C-alpha cells in the first residue's frame, strides 16, 4: 500500500525500497 | 486520490530510480 | 517518440496508474 | 518494454499491455 | 478549462484527448 | 490554484504523450 | 541544453502555465 | 518549437514567444 | 511537508531551467 | 526559505531566480 | 543509466531533498 | 556533478556526497 504509506508521510529511501523486486 | 494521484507520479519515478536493475511493482 | 529511462515510466503511470503496473527491466 | 518501447517505438495503447 | 475539469477528479484519457489539436 | 499550479505540470506532460503529433493547447 | 521532446513542454509550462500556451509540433 | 528549441537552442525568454 | 515535498521536486526543476550554467541552491 | 515563499503562493521567474547562485 | 541534466537534479532531490542541496554545473 | 553523473555514471549512494 504504497500510496497509503509514503503519499501521507515523507518516506525514506529504505521504505521505498520495500517496493522494488 | 487526486492528490494521491499526482503523488502517485512522483513515487514510481522515485522507485524508477531507487531500485534501478531490480525494478519495482505499484499499486493502489 | 522513443520511451527511454523514467519517461517509459511516466508513460506507463499515464496509462497504468490507476489500476498498478510492474517495471522490470530485465 | 524497454525494447518494445525504448528501442524500438510503441503506442500508449501497446503499453496498457503491462498494466494490472 | 482542464484545470477546472482534470485537477478535481481524475480525468480518464478519452477525456484528456479532448484537448488535443 | 497552487495545486492547480502543480497538477498543470502533469497536464501538459500528460497531454504532450496522449496527443502525440498532433499536439494540444493548455489553458487555465 | 538542448529541449526536446517532454522537456521542451515542461520549459513552456516554466514560462506560459499562468497564462496557457498551445504545442503544435509540425 | 521543436527547430528553435530542440534542434537549434533557445532561452527561456525566446519561450515567452509562445504564451497565450 | 508532504505537498511541499512534492512541490520542492518541481520547483528544483523549475531552478535547474531558470538558472543555467550559474546553478541554484535549495535549502527547507 | 523558498519552500516557504514558493509552495504558499505561484511565485515568479524572478522570485526563482533569488536563489540561483 | 547516465543521468543528465534535469534528471541529475530529480536524482538529487530523491536523495537529498529533504536536507537540501547545491547544484553548480562548473 | 555532471562528470560524476551525467558522463561517468554514479550511485544514489554518491549522490549523497552533494547532499547539505
Ligand atoms: N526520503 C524522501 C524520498 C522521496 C522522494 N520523492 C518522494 C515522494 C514521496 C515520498 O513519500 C517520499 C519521497
Ligand atoms: N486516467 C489518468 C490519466 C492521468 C495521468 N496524469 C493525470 C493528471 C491529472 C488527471 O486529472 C488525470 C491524469
Ligand atoms: N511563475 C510560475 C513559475 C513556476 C513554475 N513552477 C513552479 C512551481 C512553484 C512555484 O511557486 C512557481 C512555479
Ligand atoms: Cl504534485
Ligand atoms: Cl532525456
Ligand atoms: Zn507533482
Ligand atoms: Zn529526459
Amino acid at each position: 500500500g504504497i500510496v497509503e504509506q509514503c503519499c501521507t508521510s515523507i518516506c525514506s529511501l529504505y521504505q521505498l525500497e520495500n517496493y522494488c523486486n | 486520490f487526486v492528490n494521491q494521484h499526482l503523488c502517485g507520479s512522483h513515487l514510481v519515478e522515485a522507485l524508477y530510480l531507487v531500485c534501478g536493475e531490480r525494478g519495482f511493482f505499484y499499486t493502489p
